[PDB]
């Protein structure tokens, strides 16, 4: 099964697998994000890039509110139009490699989305919480 | 009940490792010009801030020669010396055929220069005249197999040429503060009875390091830090005759230095504007220049040190004999005064004994009886291996003094004969890695390792 | 007490004391984790270091699932064999210093375990949030 | 109204106005603090020191305890001292950037404090789900 | 040559006054005056952001 | 040494500044026909130039 435990895939096992089983294992893509030694300029130049680039990632992960933060759920609804496909064929047939090609031209407008809903819920829990 | 592996984060613990560590220095020297001294612009300045915390129950195990950090220090000083001479005169035009003029002045304990005429690309590029400066011996060598006792070259040129040191940059010992990068810590020795290897049972931890001198000095450590209660010994090996040892002084033994010349600064113009500084006319009578230490603390300060090595050869006497000699840059004290590097012979000095008791200089029948060094003064200087191995320090005008304070020893242990009950020790500390190893023996870099599991009585609410 | 409010231990003042106490102020320890200002490539090589292995500890603290990031417990047991040790033993006699030496021969074991049992709790959680 | 959803206020659009309003759209002024590419040595360090800054910036709020982090309530109460001012004068009518004026004077002592509150509560926290 | 040595410029590089935009870096910004009567020190009681200049 | 297919080089003697910056000596070392071009328009086929 995927919930291999000892888990060995490397850096990118679970591409082109269904997603069923891509979403286990999704820390082996997340740790080996950071890694390497210096070289001169150009590779500590390189070096950098894993960090900032790195770091941009966990900023859109954290604005958005995720909690356990690899996999969370949002309270913004799924527009059909941004896939129009059934959940089961999105989850069992198909694979992230080909998802990314469907859900890329509309990322944009749900990176603000997910930000915006994840600010409401922040003062609306303050709220809550000084009403308590 | 049962236990659960829990995480903490936050948590003391240490491998000691290689980092890259910084250069902190004061802030008194960045008022001034660029790379006046290096200090003020190749280095941080620095903060007290944190305090010398006291980690009471800790055990750690500490080294010197095994210890990467003084080798660090050496590459950084090293690197660092290349970066301050690139940006000066490249010198090459004074390799020309020097013509040196005999005098009629009497030779002997006075240290006569040489007067030599060579000719000079002047500021006009393709066009010469002839030029005069006064080089000390050691600079100069006789020409070639085209034998003639007249004509004279520098010192270099059978080397990679040379560079001046730029009068704009002064090569004081600065001191400077190593600093461990963040992430990482400095553990510093509190027990004085350190012997250079194992177990310090009272450590402190510092971001930053005692302002280290990086003093160039080959047979005693010059203006040093000091121990605190008692004159201290320090060797990987004393079993081995090759290895070095070092001694840590309690009180400083005063030595005053200096050239009774008067030169005068001479301001040749060697091609495009840039100047090749010389010595001119010794405006004034001729002189020994030398060194000087007050002669019964130098006898307190070797009887001590006979004590000391007595603790590890309890069952003999100590004799201190001449240096190694061979080459004149190893075998001889050399060491910065000024500007000016001397090059001192000090047979006089270590030539006493320790009979196993102490002998009284109380009552003392004259403080500031002092023995006298004499020593010898080069310009063309080949201060390491790898460094461009050359510099060319130019003259400064003026009968300078650097009174200074010994604070350490580097003896070496002569060769073995019959078990003599009085074998011998010989100055011959030549590398300049002990010299900071004499003054970075405190010190260690700590990883911290701040993530540990360990076991407790509770599992995550599901 | 070790709840000292105004701690003022340094780096790594809670080192050799006992554990019980230096599970308090782990603070210290963790904000001085980052510092420093210029001095060319080398000191800028030694400042990007200091980054990296700071964000490589916050990975490895952030896919095992802790909340309230510098304590948190697992659902790992502790298999006895990695110390056979008493609790109180560890906790009150002896110090973190002399528990690198015990642990350290089997982390790698526990740095995998952590990370498969959290990514389960994470897709249980979702799986969880879905049925309810 | 303040809560846009496509918010466009660019890196300080709120600054000014009233903290009643800035207290939303904060995402804002978090999500932009990292950007740009190189050049040469020089800015090397300016690319390296943003992200050392930001770093350092969520050490604060970390070891704080804030959940949901941008946004967070503490135990600590508010020694009147600090402020002796409205409540709704301080949010209603005042704005961030006059309100820094105010409390900068004595920010060294609350970062503390809220550290050890927090770890304080840490420890709380492991012993009640022990004793749970 | 009463000064140090002097070099010439390659003729591969031109010295246009090319329009150059100072930006700041990431975690900082750069505020724009707006009011024209700006008169060289105080307060512009009107400002604008920018990223770069 | 007769010419063929044997591929030999040609024996260069030149002026070089030694040790001593302002003085010089004559110095010979074989270079590759490829390596060498002759001189110039002042023409003499018994002097030659480095092909740089
Ligand atoms: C160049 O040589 C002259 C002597 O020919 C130096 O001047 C003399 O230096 C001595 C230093 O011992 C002065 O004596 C006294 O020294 C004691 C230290 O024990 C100090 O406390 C006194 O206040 C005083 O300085 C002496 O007065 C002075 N002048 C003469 C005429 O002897 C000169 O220092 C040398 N050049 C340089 C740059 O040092």
């Amino acid at each position: 099964a995927v919930g291999i435990g000892a888990v060995f895939l490397g850096f990118l096992g679970a591409a082109g697998s269904t997603m069923g089983a891509a979403s286990m294992t999704l820390t082996v893509q997340a740790r080996n994000l950071l890694s390497g030694t210096v070289w001169g300029i150009k590779q500590l130049q390189a070096r950098v890039l894993a960090v900032e680039r790195y770091l941009r990632d966990q900023q859109l992960l954290g604005i958005w509110g995720c909690s356990g933060k690899l996999i969370c759920c949002t309270n913004v609804p799924w527009n059909s139009s941004w896939s129009n496909r059934n959940l089961s064929e999105i989850w069992d047939n198909m694979t992230w490699l080909q998802w990314d090609k469907e859900i890329s031209n509309y990322t944009q407008i749900i990176y603000g989305l997910l930000e915006e809903s994840q600010n409401q819920q922040e003062k609306n829990e303050q709220d809550l919480l000084a009403l308590d | 009940e049962n236990l659960w592996v829990t995480v903490y984060y936050g948590v003391p613990v240490w491998k000691e490792a290689k980092t890259t560590l910084f250069c902190a220095s004061d802030a008194r020297a960045y008022e001034k010009e660029v790379h006046n001294v290096w200090a003020t612009h190749a280095c941080v300045p620095t903060d007290p801030s944190p305090q010398e915390l006291v980690l009471g129950n800790v055990t750690e195990n500490f080294n010197m020669w095994k210890n990467d950090m003084v080798d660090q220090m050496h590459e950084d000083i090293i690197s660092l010396w290349d970066q301050s001479l690139k940006p000066c005169v490249k010198l090459t035009p004074l390799c020309v055929t020097l013509i040196c003029s005999n005098a009629t002045v009497k030779n002997g304990t006075v240290e006569e220069m040489k007067n030599c005429s060579f000719n000079t690309t002047t500021e006009i590029r393709d066009k010469e005249k002839k030029e005069y400066a006064l080089f000390y011996k050691p600079d100069i060598v006789p020409l070639s197999e085209t034998n003639n006792t007249s004509e004279y070259r520098l010192i270099n040129c059978n080397t990679s040429a040379c560079t001046q040191a730029c009068p704009k940059v002064t090569f004081e010992p600065i001191p400077i503060h190593y600093c461990a990068p963040a992430g990482y810590a400095i553990l510093k020795c509190n027990d004085e009875t350190f012997n250079g290897t194992g177990p310090c049972s009272n450590v402190s931890t510092v971001q930053c390091t005692h302002g280290i001198r990086p003093v160039v000095s080959t047979q005693l450590l010059l203006n040093g830090s000091l121990a605190e209660k008692e004159i201290v010994i320090r060797s990987e090996n004393l079993t081995n005759n090759a290895k070095i040892i070092i001694v840590h002084l309690h009180t400083p033994v005063e030595i005053v230095c200096t050239r009774p010349n008067n030169n005068t600064r001479k301001s040749v113009r060697i091609g495009p504007g840039q100047t090749f500084y010389a010595t001119g006319d010794i405006i004034g009578d001729i002189k020994q220049a030398h060194c000087n230490i007050s002669e019964e603390k130098w006898n307190d300060t070797l009887q001590k040190v006979g004590i000391e090595l007595q603790k590890h050869f309890p069952n003999k006497t100590i004799k201190y004999n001449q240096s190694a000699g061979g080459d004149m840059e190893i075998t001889t004290h050399s060491f910065n005064c000024g500007g000016e590097f001397f090059y001192c012979n000090t047979s006089n000095l270590f030539n006493g004994t320790y009979n196993g008791t102490y002998i009284s200089t109380n009552s003392s029948a004259n403080s500031t009886s002092t023995i006298t060094l004499q020593c010898r003064i080069k310009q063309i200087i080949n201060m390491w291996q790898g460094v461009g191995r050359c510099m060319y320090a130019p003259p400064i005008a003026g009968n300078i003094t650097c009174r200074s304070n010994i604070t350490g020893l580097l003896l070496t242990r002569d060769g073995g004969t019959n078990s003599n009950e009085t074998e011998t020790f010989r100055p011959a500390g030549g590398d300049m890695r002990d010299n900071w190893r004499s003054e970075l023996y405190k010190y260690k870099v700590v990883k911290i390792e701040p993530l540990g599991v360990a076991p407790t009585r509770c599992k995550r609410r599901v």
